[PDB]
């Protein structure tokens, strides 16, 4: 999703389904990656 | 007009793009690690180039 080489066009976009897995969001804060990261509906740090 | 008893001024220097993360309730490598403002913070944030 994030590290894919080329995403889908914004005109026709591909919705990826993430289910049955473990989401580790601590890697984002340990290693700085996202330049712009914001959460409208929830808190950025509480996603984990 | 309104004056105060004790005035504390924390002086330091940061990278250009890191000034936006100084404010109450902000999140980032600044507020989280090196320097953090209280969520109830009452004061004035100043910066210049």
């Amino acid at each position: 999703v994030f590290n894919a080489t080329r995403f889908a066009s914004v005109y026709a976009w591909n919705r990826k389904r993430i289910s049955n897995c473990v989401a580790d969001y601590s890697v984002l804060y340990n290693s700085a990656s996202f330049s712009t990261f914001k959460c409208y509906g929830v808190s950025p740090t509480k996603l984990n | 007009d309104l004056c105060f008893t004790n005035v504390y001024a924390d002086s330091f220097v940061i990278r250009g793009d890191e000034v936006r993360q100084i404010a109450p309730g902000q999140t980032g490598k600044i507020a989280d690690y090196n320097y953090k403002l209280p969520d109830d913070f009452t004061g004035c944030v100043i910066a210049w180039n």
